[PDB]
């Protein structure tokens, strides 16, 4: 009884968060968290059901890379809203997403950064643009070094990267 | 709590001298050419927070984390947390954790400038709601771990968050 009660309060909070965030990240779309066994949740799993275009569910296996990423991100952020972790480390999580979607993710990071720290590795200008601080990494003679970068400098660096074939993760 | 900075010495691609890497309390972006050493900063975090899986940090064994240009006497990472919020059960505004690994694979740890054991470090991090492999750490290519996991694994994550 008592553990069930704490669980259900947490689940309903995260479930509502997830639906709201999914709709924000994918305008016109919707998604839900579903307990496989609502009577005794502890006897079943937790499923995701998404309608990327708002009507008609798209099974996870049939989702594009971008659709999978957005669904996963909505879940991470649904948890974060309920219980902000001390920090998040995201390494090129914007792969396979177009600029429109990356911007929406970046906006959600900016809002969430009021309550948690975010450290994000990215090659995407629309992800970077409103960061509080920018760290630049470069390699010379086999050795990495970091510097602090202004936005203008970081933009030039990204421009040079985007010029090369296959810059994106996964190539 | 939050990360104020990392200090890397002899760690992966970062060379033999001490490298300081500062972070905003809010949103820090890390940019740089392909292969420049960005993910290695993430690996420094995994390492100092007690990571026991060399493979997770893309090493065959833990000693492979030691800088070798083509080496260092060991690899060391220090992480500086702001603890003004007392997230860590330690009565200090700063919590500093350091891990050093030697060529033979053994690790030494420090907590606030005093030698510590691994379990001691893990327990303080757990109390503070931090772990090498939490849902909050999303390594390169792994964002869809949340959609690849079984419904059962997914519920267990919520069990954890709920505090039960
Ligand atoms: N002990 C030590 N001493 C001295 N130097 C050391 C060292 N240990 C490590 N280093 C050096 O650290 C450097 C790497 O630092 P690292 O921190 O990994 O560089 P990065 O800036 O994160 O580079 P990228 O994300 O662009 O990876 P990449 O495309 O260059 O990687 P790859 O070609 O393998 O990519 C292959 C494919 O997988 C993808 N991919 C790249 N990285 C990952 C990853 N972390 N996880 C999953 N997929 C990845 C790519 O997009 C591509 O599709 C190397 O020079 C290495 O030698
Ligand atoms: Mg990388």
């Amino acid at each position: 009884k008592e553990k069930k009660n704490v669980f259900m309060r947490t689940f309903e909070a995260i479930s509502r968060n997830f639906s709201e965030i999914f709709a924000k990240l994918s305008p016109g779309g919707s998604a839900r968290l579903i307990l496989e066994n609502p009577e005794d949740p502890f006897s079943g799993g937790l499923e995701i059901e998404a309608k990327p275009a708002g009507k008609d569910v798209k099974r996870i296996e049939a989702m594009s890379g971008g659709e999978k990423a957005l669904t996963a991100l909505a879940f991470v952020f649904a948890i974060q809203k309920f219980k902000p972790a001390p920090f998040y480390l995201f390494d090129e999580i914007d792969a396979h997403l177009d600029d429109a979607n990356v911007k929406r993710v970046a906006d959600l990071i900016k809002e969430s950064s009021k309550e948690s720290q975010f450290i994000v590795i990215t090659l995407r200008d629309v992800m970077m643009a409103n960061a509080d601080k920018i760290i630049g990494v470069s390699m010379r003679d086999g050795v990495s070094k970091v510097v602090s970068l202004s936005l203008e400098k970081a933009m030039k660096i990204l421009e040079e990267i985007r010029k090369k074939q296959g810059w994106e993760h996964g190539n | 709590p939050y990360i104020e900075k990392l200090e890397l010495k002899g760690f992966k691609s970062y060379g033999n001298k001490k490298v300081v890497i500062p972070f905003s309390k809010g949103f820090t972006a890390i940019v740089g050419a392909n292969g420049s050493g960005k993910s290695n900063i993430g690996d420094a975090i995994l390492f100092v927070l007690g990571g026991l899986s060399a493979k997770a940090m893309r090493a065959s064994r833990i000693s492979d984390l030691i800088f070798a240009g083509s080496p260092a006497k060991y690899a060391e990472v220090a992480i500086y947390f702001n603890n003004e919020d007392r997230g860590f059960p330690i009565d200090e505004d700063e919590v500093v954790i350091r891990r050093r690994v030697y060529p033979d694979g053994r690790s030494s740890y420090w907590l606030n400038g005093r030698r510590a054991t691994r379990s001691e470090i893990l327990d303080i991090l757990t109390a503070a709601m931090i772990s090498p492999d939490g849902y909050n750490i999303v390594l390169q290519g792994d964002i869809t771990k949340f959609i690849k996991m079984s419904p059962l694994e997914r519920r267990l994550l919520i069990d954890d968050i709920s505090g039960i």
